């Protein structure tokens, strides 16, 4: 009976890095769009992570989050032919503030924001952020409308409302034309959870709702009772 | 300052923490070890269930107000305590042979009975713990069985994919919605097939939230006493449903040929403690 | 200044660590804590709780509802084997989706008891007894009731007491046994046999159906921890 | 309840108080004090009908 | 020397960060210190001090200074809703310029009791009643005064006592509610209504002029911090 629980705790459970976003970014002129790259911060694009928080209802944690960024160079012509160091911007955008239409804008400065300037080649860039929410849980599942008379949207695409996360390049590039990726993940620490509930059966279709199709409960075997293999599946 | 412990195998370690955050210090990762049947009798409506019956109490905890330690309203005007705690009975929905389940979705399910849908019709907040008894009369030669759940936050997936779902087919006024033992072909309906119990799960997973058995060889009756769980303290009840009741038949009902074939089944809540907030001059409908 | 030597290991992004970071909302209280009910500790107190394991899932019924019900027909059968399993709680069909096994399939090695509790859901009249044995290993799964006699096992009297429990002991070679378990760590098949013959009286129904519980007993423990092999995804869902 | 060993049931009795007007459906009668009985857990489910009333005395 | 190990956050240029730097200007010293009357502290204290809200807010209006003076026309109304606007005090029209306003949208979330001081600017002789209501968000605004009359209300007795204050107090389902409020963490409209109508005397003008101040009471708190969204430039100025 000395085999006590250490690494079935919700802290080790939950307090390993998973990536949440993948991103693309180039950084010439022309297209605005594809010079910066917004998200939304869900924790509901990758399943990864997706099930390991839809097994509680409501949470409480202080997060870590960290960034891979590499970036590669785009083919065709007027290449670098030799390269300085590029450097990165990731800035925090809160609820209501105001977001840029494009890089070089006027509203890059974030004074109140807090971005973080990162180079090439150094170790990721890291952040802590305490449990930030008007609420008292994370609440996974909110099984409610958003308005009074019961109309706009449902699920729990009402109190996930923790702004974007904007990146940029912050160097111009006279020469050549080059794309990034940015990879966001989220360790959560001082984890406390409230209320289980079951794993998802069915696989994931959206980051609105939660719309499945109906699958089956488990594998088919053979009979009642079958008991497998009898000897192994040579012979 | 200048901390000493143990780790998971002296062998010690000092870590120090130089941030002026709390929320930036590490994870802490470390452990520091003719028969007598009962009657409850609340409001002015009583049950009579069994002398050998057991009665889940929620989740650990019993129903209880909400204390002036973790409040965080601006004024608090009264709570009744007998106008709204009788055992309101709902409308009794008949077993048959192939029924596959019903469904239940109670701060919209009793916006009629009594005065409980004449408060919450008129103050903002709301709050009130739940007392369910769900029963059906038994008899020694009508075997079957039965399961009920009280889940919370039962979001429900739609049944036609990129779309949302209705208020008309989530919930009900007075009826409980059926389960398809098959699969809903609806453009705008709820994916109300039996066996993923509608939020996707599997159905034989539904037994971390409070449940109870009605089984006919065993039981009679199954009480809940579910308690008000919600992030929020203090949430509307008409924009928002607490928890939901699921009674799934697992084992179908079988009969013989002399025998009665009209089992009903009727369920008997109770609200407990329920407090209000926020009284605007609206009678919302 | 202080002359420091970087180590390997410098400049790495190790997942599983723990490292202090600056924070990006310094000096930003937080709402005050509530008590909401249920707060688990553990992830073991999910594999405490009963769930009921697929024991008839063929495969027509997989996808109905008619796969978590056992048929135990009444008559003079005295060889049927109302079901068998190999009790292996992480690959086997019969305990994976079962909430015991969601849990385990996170974790790598599995260490503990199960326990099956097997319900009869039948009139209140019918009386029969079942003789459940977890035959260990060994040679060749029971094939007829004398076989399964000899392993550990507990005679059920489904009249006198419904739900009677089996909680199936840790017999191994190694402490620990891996969930996707091999020929060697594997673990012994379980079966259960009719005593009696259920006998139902003329005013019930001879079927009966029985369900199969399945909750870790207390000592219990999980060692390593993996992706699930069973959700996915293609693309960023959006 | 005057019945077979066997039968089981569960019937509400409520005390409707003046008020308005008679229970019609159970969902009205709910509202009202009531007390649910198993029929079969157990015969002879008694209920104490309250005394509530705007004098102490009603005349016969 | 020290074998020191450089974690992730190494090189960076995070804005809102307290760490020391070595002086460009060393040993120099400072010009004595001063008094100069009305040294702030916190910034709410701005935000403690009252400043008049554009009530009449009209198209035409608000280019005019005659957008601070709400109209209270003297007769037989009981009807006529002087003013009404939803206690939105971040995006709303009416207070977003005002002081409160400014200081606020600094501030991304917004928690405390505004309180609206009324004052009456008109002749001596002149004698009236008017109930100001606070109908929480609820269902829909109050269209008559039998709707307002059931919401928190004061009568004021224009004659009594000019500059009548009313503290909207804090009922919200969260602790903190964004200064963008949406439909969610929103805020309940707030009217006023004649109650008796003002009696002016032959001497005196028929028309009066009501103004409107806002400012915070003590328990008011911000939560984030944010770009102003009121103020921009398009190039380097000179
Ligand atoms: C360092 C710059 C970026 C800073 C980003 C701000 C912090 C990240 C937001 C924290 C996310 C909270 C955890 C999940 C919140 C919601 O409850 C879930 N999405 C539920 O859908």
């Amino acid at each position: 009976n000395y085999h006590s629980r250490t690494e079935s705790s919700i802290e080790n459970f939950l307090c390993r890095a998973a990536c949440v976003y993948i991103a693309t970014y180039k950084s010439a002129g022309g297209t605005p769009t594809e010079r910066y790259a917004s998200w939304r911060i869900n924790t509901r694009q990758m399943v990864q992570l997706r099930r390991k928080f839809e097994l509680f209802t409501y949470l409480r944690f202080d997060m870590e989050i960290t960034f891979v960024i590499t970036s590669t160079q785009d083919p065709g012509t007027q290449l670098a032919q030799d390269m300085p160091v590029l450097t990165h911007q990731i800035m925090y955008i809160p609820p209501g503030g105001p977001v840029p239409n494009s890089a070089t804008d006027f509203a890059w400065q974030s004074s109140t924001n807090p971005s973080i300037f990162w180079t090439e080649g150094c170790a990721p860039a890291r952040m802590s952020v305490p449990f930030i929410s008007i609420g008292n849980a994370y609440s996974n599942f909110y099984d409610g409308w958003s308005h009074f008379t019961q109309e706009g949207v449902y699920g729990f695409n009402s109190l996930n409302n923790m702004g974007h996360i904007y990146v940029r390049h912050v160097n111009e590039q006279s020469l050549g034309v080059s794309t990034s990726t940015l990879r966001v993940y989220f360790k959560p620490k001082h984890v406390r959870a409230w209320v289980p509930r079951p794993p998802r059966l069915s696989p994931y279709v959206k980051s609105s709702n939660v719309n499945f199709k109906p699958t089956a409960v488990t594998t088919e075997r053979k009979d009642i009772n079958d008991v497998g293999t009898l000897r192994p599946v040579g012979y | 300052g200048a901390q000493v412990s143990t780790q998971k195998t002296t062998i010690h370690y000092t870590n120090i923490n130089y941030y002026k955050d709390a929320a930036s210090n590490s994870a802490n990762r470390q452990d520091f070890t003719s028969d007598r049947v009962r009657s409850i009798t609340l409001g002015n409506s009583t049950i009579t269930t069994q002398e050998c019956a057991n009665v889940v109490v929620g989740y650990g905890v019993w129903p209880s107000y909400l204390q002036d330690n973790e409040a965080t309203a601006e004024d608090q005007p009264t709570q009744p305590d007998v106008a709204t705690c009788r055992f309101y009975t709902l409308d009794s929905i008949q077993w048959q042979k192939e029924s596959d389940g019903w469904w239940w979705k109670f701060p919209e399910a009793l916006k009629n009975m009594g005065l409980f849908g004449q408060n919450m019709e008129y103050h903002y907040l709301g709050r009130s713990g739940y007392t369910i008894h769900v029963q059906c009369n038994a008899s020694k030669f009508h075997q079957g069985c039965l399961l009920v759940v009280c889940v919370p936050e039962a979001e429900m997936g739609c049944s036609d994919v990129e779309r949302e779902v209705v208020a008309a087919s989530l919930s009900s006024e007075d009826t409980a919605k059926s389960f398809s033992r098959t699969e809903s072909n609806g453009q705008h309906t709820v994916q109300t097939v039996v066996y993923n119990a509608g939020m996707g799960v599997g159905v034989g997973n539904l037994t971390i939230f409070p449940h109870q058995w009605i089984n006919l060889r065993t039981n009679n009756s199954a009480t809940i006493v579910m308690p008000y769980i919600n992030s929020v303290p203090m949430d509307n009840m008409f924009r928002h449903y607490n928890f939901t009741l699921m009674i799934i038949p697992f084992a179908k009902l079988e009969y013989t040929e002399q025998a009665s074939n009209y089992v009903p089944i009727t369920v008997t809540v109770a609200p407990m403690c329920a407090e209000y907030n926020g009284l605007r001059l609206a009678s919302h409908q | 200044g202080l002359p420091t030597m970087l180590t390997p290991g410098s400049n790495q992004f190790l997942t599983s660590d723990d490292f202090q970071s600056p924070s990006a909302m310094p000096q930003f209280d937080v709402t005050p804590e509530m008590k909401i009910p249920g707060e688990v500790h553990n992830l073991m107190e999910i594999a405490e709780v009963d769930s009921v394991v697929p024991v008839n899932n063929t495969k027509e019924n997989i996808n109905s509802m008619e796969a978590y019900r056992i048929p135990v027909t009444g008559g003079d059968q005295l060889h049927t084997q109302v079901f068998g399993f190999q009790m292996q709680p992480g690959l086997n069909s019969v305990f994976k989706r079962t909430l015991l096994g969601e849990i385990l399939n996170y974790y790598a090695h599995w260490s503990g008891s199960v326990k099956l509790t097997f319900v009869f859901c039948g009139s209140a009249m019918a009386t029969g007894k079942f003789l459940l044995a977890y035959s260990p290993p060994g040679a060749s799964p029971p094939q007829n009731r004398k076989q399964a006699m000899l392993g550990t096992h507990v005679i059920w009297d489904v009249g006198l007491q419904s739900s009677c429990v089996l909680c199936i002991p840790w017999i191994s070679q190694t402490h620990y046994r891996l969930v996707q378990q091999d020929e060697y760590t594997s673990a012994g098949y379980v079966t259960c046999w009719y005593q009696t013959g259920l006998i139902v009286p003329p005013g019930a129904p001879p079927s009966c159906t029985i369900l199969c519980f399945a909750s870790a007993c207390n000592d219990f423990s999980v060692r390593n921890l993996r992706d699930t092999p069973f959700i996915e995804q293609t693309q960023l869902l959006q």
